[PDB]
């Protein structure tokens, strides 16, 4: 197996049993000895997969309005950089049907109902297929693996029937999650340095590459 | 290998042990039979190594106690910011800091106490504060009361966070002993992480929020029209007008053209004439350099990769023909004894606090701090007292380590062994030094007093008589005054105005700082200081060195660290424990610090502080009477104690009336302590025997049998009351004098 | 007690003296040297014998900065010579 | 001093001074004839009380005589 | 800026110190010095893929301290006005 | 390795240590050649030397720091004060000798060297020896005071501080 900056400590517990395993753990965060709460091997893999899943959607969320508005698809005023949509009021904001602080409460309620239910699966595997939830609990029983629930809702197409395809898909998903993680970190770093959006940054670089980079942008 | 090591749910969270007082110790948990129990519960509350012999269990307890202390400190800071935001005249003081006295406490109108709301100016009535918070807030760029409210809310949130962290790390995730003993990682993180990153962040705040707002303030623009701090980050153009170099961005930093940042990163020295404090451009550069120095320092030790040092390796390689094996064995001692680490850290912190006190008056960092005499005197005295107390605690805990954790069979060290093998020579030499210094310092004062009383002023030790000039300190002053020209060419002015550069800084018709002259009187007080410091060192070192055994008591270790005596035998064996030595050394620390603060007060009021007119004439508070009057004890009695106490004794019926009341109360408590210090418990137990009879006659005798205080407890009560009364007397007298006349 | 506790070498003195006098004589101070400055300041003070140097004289700083280095080199040379033969390094 | 500090501290300190005298050249030629010991427990109380009373009497006598003799009432 | 003496100094310092760490002329993760200098062989257990056992920690440390040396030389070559 | 500090005379249970301050050959020779440690010679001559040194050294402080230091008669007055101090010191020496030594008793000085070799104990620790020592001390001290006065204020030599 290909190893990227491994160690004796890393290879003791990183044995290839997890998808996207390259023995990379310089700081020993996944060591099973004396591990609990936030720093345990089973919470960290779930956190990696979950964070990659949100980052994968977030990259498209940031890139879609700016790309569509650079074409003639969506109205210009709805095509904004991700930091000018109201998420960062100093950089500008948009006027929606509801106040942003009222939208925050609605999102808080919905997302809380989702995430507390997600957590009770981790803290109690089969718990959420038992109590009445308007009949949806029939498909919210989990699978015993917190990051891979499956079922009628979360895996409706029923892909990865055999083990060899499920493992390959898990590898691809963790790899794309890592790549989108890096992409969103790049977005966050580029936003203050260069005052424009990621797509404008891309276009301005393949127009005159030697005058649009970090070396030039050590001025803002 | 260095890794996180925790234990899950070690102690269950329940109220059952709250209902059982004394649960932490075997003896106390059984309940009380006499009143002594009630005291024993409070004296052993935090003596964790006496509760259990497990090092891990003790370490977890101290780790959570630190979180509790941090929560209390955050609550205190939140209260200070909230009172600044809600009950203060800060916004009026900002527009006129030279004519308005800071105030952040307002009393209620009850039982006539509303007289304490005095005229501090700015259309405000309150109590004048001497903490210096107003100048620090002005330096930080704080301009409105809203930003203080947000700071109070944040400090409350942080206090809640620390309390939750303490509970979580004692009851849910308790770190193992190996985690605590990872000293290399702790040193690396505290040097690079805490200090380096903290100073870097503060430097960023200063170059982004402090420098521009203070430039606007020092230019004379209204605080309510200064742009908000974030406006100096949003449009960089506002920042490119005060300093055009900001137009270049971070390109000069990465291309190594640092002189392009000379506008806001300077090496000036001296004081800002408009402000009377250190240049903010100097302070930002200081913090930016300190950040780099500490970030590089925090990379010295080896944690998980090959690079770095081993502390044990460094210790074991330092030995010589006079010191045997050297420092070998010290790593084992300092990684298994909490008391030795506490002793070392207490000594270093107490020494650093005194340095802070000395440096803050000579180089006022905050704006309008030098001309606020009440704040300067209060800060100096406060930090001197804190340093002295921490230094005494260092000796106490070194003695505790010697009594309990010392073990030559398993934790031998050559240096400590060799020190214990010639302690007689050390103690006798320090005794001789103390006697010599006491004579040649205090007896000169007696000689001067007798010569003055005999009508022979020409036979005294004075500047107009037999001279004793501090030539070495004068040479150091002259050398530091010439530094900008030869030894610090890049510096524009000397590091302080007191070295002798022949300039004075005046702010609002008041003298900030000027060259401080040294003469015979200073020669006298400095040796007085040295004598008292040496006596305190003698008392504490004799207790530390002779704690385990002496020729009188071969087995003093079996008696413990804190015991009254070993009986009236051998002529009398009172106060032979190491605890008594701390009890005695507290008095001498008090004496030394009192003399130091008296010296500071008189010198500042006589030769530095004062007023300046629009002619060029300086008039000091006491008119330069220190040189000719501070050389006799009668001079201190008359021109300092009698003359300057005239304020606190005529403060009745004014806003300063609370200081005379505290003056009398402190005198009363100081006198009260002498009952405990001069007597013994055998008389008091016999006296209690008669009162118990009177109670039994009326069937009101309590089941908890009344006991006189223990021999050690009476000493503790006496010394605590003595120190409280003494320190409060000076607190009230100093504050009244410097608020009325300053 | 050993007769000669210092274990005198008499090569350490010369080696330390030369190893202080060689680098300190480099003209890196406005064209002058630390030894040069100290030696040139010695004479004018002797010009007004028996009165001692004034408080504001440059003699003291030069005297202290030269002897700190001399003592440092001598002590370090002695330590190195004695500890290389006893397995200290 | 006598009323606050007690005997054992002083005895343990006198032991060191005895050693120092016994080890000092040109002073070994002189020997004490009575062994130096600290003051007794009862002796120290009496000495401290005497100093306290003498200071108490002298301070007030000086103050009273001087205050009544500066102005003569 | 490229080809200027400051850039030349930074690159030469970084390359020299990386070469010194790589070729056993400076302390590294697998090479610790005794009291009298004298690098000794040490098994760090890092694993690097490099034939001479040059680990990522060694590269980072060498780069950082070479940057320190380069800044020290640059600031001081132009303070003297050689640059 | 090589340690410098050793137990006194090789005995680790005698309350002293051997240090360069106490046992170096230079200091040992210097202390052995002082008149206070010359065991095999008449104590009178040793006292003469001791008094000659001490009375001579005592002249300066009395002459220069005394109350009459600024008077033209300062030298004689200071010399008289130094002579009075020498007289008081001789009185103290006589008192100590009378209190410490009986006429018939032998010497209290040690009779062994550091090498364990028997020697004659110092006769200075006897009544007659101490009496001779204090008489020599008085005679030497008065003569030293007189000599210092003669050098300073009878020949008036150009001493920097007078
Ligand atoms: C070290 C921190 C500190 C300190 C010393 C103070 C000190 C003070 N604050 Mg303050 N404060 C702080 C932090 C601090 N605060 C913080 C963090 C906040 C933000 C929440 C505030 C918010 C605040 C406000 C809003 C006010 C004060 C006020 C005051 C002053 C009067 C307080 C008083 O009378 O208590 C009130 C009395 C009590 C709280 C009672 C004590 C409770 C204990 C537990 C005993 C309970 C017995 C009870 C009273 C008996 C009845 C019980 C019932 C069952 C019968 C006083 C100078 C007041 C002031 O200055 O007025 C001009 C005021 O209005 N503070
Ligand atoms: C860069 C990393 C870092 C930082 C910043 C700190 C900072 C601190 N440590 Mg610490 N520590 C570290 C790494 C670090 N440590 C490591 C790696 C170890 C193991 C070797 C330890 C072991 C250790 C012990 C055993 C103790 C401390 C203590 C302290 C506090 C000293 C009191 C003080 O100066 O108040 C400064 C106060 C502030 C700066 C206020 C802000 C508080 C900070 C920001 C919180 C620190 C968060 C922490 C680094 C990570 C949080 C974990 C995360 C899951 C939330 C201080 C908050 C002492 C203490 O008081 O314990 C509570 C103590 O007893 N530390
Ligand atoms: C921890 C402290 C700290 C922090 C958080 C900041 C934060 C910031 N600085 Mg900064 N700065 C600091 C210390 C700090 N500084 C110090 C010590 C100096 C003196 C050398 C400067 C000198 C400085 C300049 C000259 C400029 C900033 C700028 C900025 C802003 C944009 C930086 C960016 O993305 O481009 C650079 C970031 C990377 C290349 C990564 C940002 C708010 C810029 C700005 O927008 O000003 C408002 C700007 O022009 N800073
Ligand atoms: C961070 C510093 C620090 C820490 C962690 C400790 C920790 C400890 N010390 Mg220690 N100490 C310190 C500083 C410190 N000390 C300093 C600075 C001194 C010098 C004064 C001492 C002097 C000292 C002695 C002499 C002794 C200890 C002891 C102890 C141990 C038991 C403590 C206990 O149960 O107290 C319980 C707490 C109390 C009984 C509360 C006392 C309340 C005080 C006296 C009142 C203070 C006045 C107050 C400020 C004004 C209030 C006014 C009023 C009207 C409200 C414990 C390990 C004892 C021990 O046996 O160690 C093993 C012991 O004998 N320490
Ligand atoms: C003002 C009161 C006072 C005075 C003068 C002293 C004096 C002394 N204390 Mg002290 N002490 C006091 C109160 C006082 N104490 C109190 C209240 C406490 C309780 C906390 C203590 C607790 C204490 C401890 C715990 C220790 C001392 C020590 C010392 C000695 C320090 C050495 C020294 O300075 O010798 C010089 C002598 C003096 C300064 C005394 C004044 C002499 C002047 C010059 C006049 C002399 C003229 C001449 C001789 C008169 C002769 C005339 C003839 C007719 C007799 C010294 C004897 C320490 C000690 O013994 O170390 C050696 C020590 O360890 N004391
Ligand atoms: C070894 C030869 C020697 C001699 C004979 C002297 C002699 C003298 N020196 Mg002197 N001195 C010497 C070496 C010597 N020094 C050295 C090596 C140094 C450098 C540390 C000094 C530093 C020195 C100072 C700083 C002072 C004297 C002073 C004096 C005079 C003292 C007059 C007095 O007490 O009033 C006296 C003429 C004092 C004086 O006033 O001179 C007239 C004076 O202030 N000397
Ligand atoms: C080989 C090329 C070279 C050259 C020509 C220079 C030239 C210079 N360097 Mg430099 N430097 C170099 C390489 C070089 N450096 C390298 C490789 C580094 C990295 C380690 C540094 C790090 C460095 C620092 C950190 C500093 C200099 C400074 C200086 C200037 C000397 C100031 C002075 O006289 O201090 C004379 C100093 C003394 C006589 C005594 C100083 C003692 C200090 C106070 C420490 C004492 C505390 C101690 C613990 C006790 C000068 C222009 C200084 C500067 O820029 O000043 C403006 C400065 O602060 N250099
Ligand atoms: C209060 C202290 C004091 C004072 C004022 C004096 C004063 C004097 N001493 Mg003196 N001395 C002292 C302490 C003191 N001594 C001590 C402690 C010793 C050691 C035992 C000596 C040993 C000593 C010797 C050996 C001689 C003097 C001599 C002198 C005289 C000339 C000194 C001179 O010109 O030197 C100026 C130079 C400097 C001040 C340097 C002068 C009267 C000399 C003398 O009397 O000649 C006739 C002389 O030969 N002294
Ligand atoms: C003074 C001379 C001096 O300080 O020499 C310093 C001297 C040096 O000792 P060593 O060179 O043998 O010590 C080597 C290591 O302990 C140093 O880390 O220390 C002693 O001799 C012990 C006595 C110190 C306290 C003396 C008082
Ligand atoms: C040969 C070869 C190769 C190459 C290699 C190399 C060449 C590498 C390099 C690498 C590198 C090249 C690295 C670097 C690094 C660097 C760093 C890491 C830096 C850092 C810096 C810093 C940290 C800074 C700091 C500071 C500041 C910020 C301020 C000023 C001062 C100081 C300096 C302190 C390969 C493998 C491809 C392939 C095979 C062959």
């Amino acid at each position: 197996r290909q190893l990227w900056f491994a160690s004796k400590q890393s290879l003791s517990y990183l044995n290839g049993s997890l998808p996207g395993d390259y023995g990379f753990d310089p700081l020993g965060l996944s060591d099973p000895e004396g591990a609990g709460f936030w720093f345990q091997p089973r919470w960290l893999s779930y956190g990696e997969v979950f964070n990659g899943r949100t980052a994968m959607v977030g990259v498209i969320g940031c890139l879609a309005p700016e790309i569509l508005g650079k074409a003639g698809l969506i109205p210009p005023e709805t095509a904004l950089p991700w930091f000018k949509t109201g998420v960062f009021p100093p950089a500008g904001s948009y006027e929606y049907w509801a106040d942003p602080y009222t939208l925050f409460v609605f999102e808080l309620g919905l997302v809380g109902f989702a995430e507390h239910r997600r957590y009770q699966d981790w803290s109690n595997p089969g718990s959420m297929g038992k109590q009445y939830f308007l009949g949806l609990e029939k498909g919210l029983g989990g699978s015993g693996d917190p990051a891979y629930p499956g079922g009628p809702f979360f895996n409706p197409l029923g892909l990865g029937k055999d083990e060899k395809s499920m493992w390959d898909y898990k590898v691809k998903e963790v790899k794309n999650g890592r790549l989108a993680m890096l992409a969103m970190l790049g977005f966050f770093v580029q936003a203050p340095v260069t005052g424009v959006g990621p797509y404008q940054n891309l276009l301005d670089h393949l127009a005159d590459p030697f005058n649009n980079n970090i070396f030039t942008n050590f001025k803002f | 290998e260095v890794k996180i090591l925790v234990d899950k749910d070690p102690v269950k969270t329940s109220f059952e042990e709250w209902a059982k007082p004394g649960h932490f110790s075997r003896t106390i948990a059984k309940g009380p039979d006499t009143t002594t129990w009630i005291w024993n519960l409070h004296a052993d509350a935090h003596d964790f190594d006496s509760h259990t012999s497990d090092l891990e269990e003790i370490s977890r307890k101290v780790f959570s106690a630190h979180f509790g202390q941090l929560s209390i400190i955050f609550l205190w800071l939140s209260g200070m910011y909230f009172h600044g935001a809600r009950f203060s005249n800060y916004e009026a003081w900002l527009s006129d800091p030279t004519h308005i006295g800071p105030s952040a406490q307002v009393v209620w109108p009850i039982v006539g106490q509303e007289i304490l709301n005095g005229d501090v100016g700015g259309g405000f009535r309150g109590i004048q504060i001497t903490s210096g918070f107003f100048q620090m807030w002005r330096a930080s760029g704080i301009t409105s009361e809203l930003q203080l409210y947000c700071t109070a809310i944040g400090a409350l949130i942080f206090a809640a966070l620390m309390l939750f962290a303490g509970w979580f790390h004692y009851h849910k995730a308790a770190p193992k002993l190996a985690w605590f003993q990872d000293v290399e990682s702790m040193l690396n993180h505290h040097l690079a992480g805490l200090l380096g990153l903290g100073s870097l962040g503060w430097a960023g705040h200063q170059v982004h929020v402090s420098l521009p707002i203070n430039q606007f303030l020092n230019a004379g623009v209204d605080p309510k029209e200064i742009p908000l701090p974030h406006e100096f980050i949003l449009n960089r153009d506002l920042l490119s007008q005060l300093y055009p170099s900001f137009a270049e961005g971070a390109t000069p930093f990465f291309t190594l053209n640092w002189s392009k940042y000379a506008e806001f990163l300077t090496f000036r020295g001296g004081l800002d004439p408009v402000t009377g404090g250190l240049w903010l451009t100097d302070i930002a550069h200081h913090h930016l350099a300190i950040a780099i120095l500490f970030l590089i320092a925090g990379h010295m030790y080896r944690t998980n990769w090959g690079i770095g040092h081993g502390l044990k390796d460094i210790l074991e390689a330092h030995k010589g023909p006079f010191t045997g094996q050297g420092h070998k064995g010290l790593y084992e001692i300092l990684t298994t004894s909490w008391h030795a680490q506490l002793s070392l850290n207490l000594a270093m912190l107490g020494s650093l606090t005194i340095v802070v006190a000395h440096h803050m008056y000579s180089m006022p960092p905050y704006p309008y701090l030098a001309t606020d005499y009440g704040t300067q005197l209060s800060l100096f005295t406060h930090h001197m007292w804190i340093g002295g107390f921490l230094i005494v605690g260092a000796a106490a805990h070194a003695a505790i380590f010697m009594v309990r954790d010392y073990d030559p069979t398993t934790r031998y060290n050559d240096l400590l062994d060799r020190v214990l093998r010639h302690r007689d020579a050390i103690i006798s030499h320090l005794n001789w030094a103390c006697i010599f210094l006491g004579f040649h310092s205090f007896g000169l004062y007696i000689h001067n007093d007798t010569m003055s009383a005999l009508g022979r002023p020409q036979d005294m030790f004075s500047d107009t008589a037999i001279q004793l000039q501090p030539v070495f300190a004068q040479w150091i002053q002259n050398t530091h005054a010439l530094a900008p020209g030869a030894t610090a060419p890049s510096a524009t002015a000397s590091t302080s105005l007191t070295w002798g550069g022949g300039d004075l800084v005046a702010v609002g018709g008041k003298v900030a700082l000027l060259p401080i002259p040294l003469g015979t009187a200073d020669f006298l007080v400095h040796h007085i200081h040295a004598f008292t410091i040496h006596v305190t060192v003698l008392i504490l070192l004799k207790g530390v060195l002779f704690a385990r055994s002496s020729r009188l008591i071969p087995d003093k270790a079996n008696l413990g660290f804190r015991f009254p005596c070993d009986g009236p035998g051998r002529g009398g064996t009172c106060q032979v424990s190491a605890w008594d030595h701390v009890f005695l050394g507290l008095f001498w620390m008090y004496n030394s610090i009192s003399v130091v603060i008296f010296h500071f007060s008189w010198k500042m009021q006589s030769d530095v502080w004062g007023s300046i007119s629009d002619q060029g004439v300086v008039t000091h508070i006491t008119g330069g009477n220190f040189a000719q009057s501070s050389i006799t004890i009668n001079g201190w009695l008359r021109d300092f104690l009698w003359a300057q106490a005239s304020q606190v004794i005529q403060s009745y019926g004014s806003s300063l009336s609370a200081y005379g009341l505290f003056f009398l109360g402190a005198h009363f408590v100081w006198a009260f302590s002498l009952m405990f210090l001069f007597s013994g418990r055998g008389y008091w137990q016999e006296l209690i025997e008669s009162i118990v009879w009177a109670h039994n006659k009326l069937k009101v005798a309590p089941a908890t049998q009344p006991r006189a205080l223990s021999i050690v407890q009476g000493r503790a009560v006496g010394v605590t009351h003595y120190l409280l009364g003494g320190i409060a007397t000076t607190w009230a007298f100093f504050l009244a004098r410097i608020i009325a006349v300053g | 007690f050993e007769r000669d506790w210092l274990r005198t070498d008499l090569n350490v003195i010369g080696f330390g003296l030369i190893g202080w006098l060689a680098p300190s004589s480099i003209p890196a101070i406005n064209g002058n040297s630390l030894t040069g400055l100290f030696f040139s300041s010695i004479g004018p003070e002797l010009a007004h014998f028996p009165t001692g140097p004034a408080v504001t004289s440059p003699f003291w700083l030069w005297m202290v900065l030269w002897h700190l280095g001399l003592f440092l080199t001598l002590t370090f040379g002695q330590i190195g010579f004695k500890g290389r033969s006893e397995g200290y390094f | 001093m006598f009323l606050i500090s007690w005997r054992g501290y002083w005895q343990e300190l006198i032991e060191t001074l005895a050693w120092a005298h016994e080890r000092t050249p040109l002073a070994n030629l002189i020997r004490w004839r009575d062994k130096p010991v600290a003051l007794s427990i009862v002796q120290a109380r009496l000495v401290g009380l005497a100093h306290f009373s003498v200071g108490y009497i002298f301070t007030y006598a000086a103050f009273l005589i001087a205050s009544t003799s500066g102005k003569f009432g | 800026y490229f080809g200027s003496p400051t850039n030349l100094i930074m690159v030469t310092s970084t390359t020299l110190l990386l070469f010194a760490g790589r070729f056993g002329l400076a302390p590294s993760a697998n090479r610790k010095a005794t009291a009298g200098l004298k690098l000794e062989v040490r098994d760090a257990g890092l694993q690097t893929g490099d034939p001479a056992g040059f680990t990522l920690a060694d590269t980072l440390a060498c780069g950082a301290v070479g940057h320190i040396i380069g800044v020290g030389v640059v600031l001081g070559l132009k303070s003297i006005s050689v640059i | 390795t090589y340690q410098v500090i050793q137990p006194i005379n090789g005995d680790p249970f005698i309350g002293s240590l051997e240090t360069p301050i106490t046992s170096s050959p230079l200091i040992a020779w210097y202390l052995s050649n002082l008149p206070g440690y010359r065991t095999a010679v008449d104590p009178l001559l040793r006292g003469i030397e001791v008094g000659l040194a001490h009375g001579y050294l005592l002249v300066g402080p009395f002459v220069i720091t005394g109350p009459l230091r600024n008077a033209p008669n300062h030298g004689a007055v200071g010399s008289l004060g130094a002579a009075g101090l020498i007289v008081i010191l001789s009185i103290t020496l006589t008192m100590y000798g009378i209190a410490s030594f009986k006429e018939g008793d032998p010497s209290t000085a040690p009779s062994l060297t550091l090498t364990g070799r028997k020697k004659v104990p110092d006769p200075l620790q006897t009544a007659d020896g101490w009496a001779r020592f204090t008489g020599g001390f008085f005679f030497g001290g008065i003569s030293g005071v007189i000599w210092a006065y003669f050098l300073l204020y009878v020949l008036d030599l150009p001493y920097f501080v007078k």
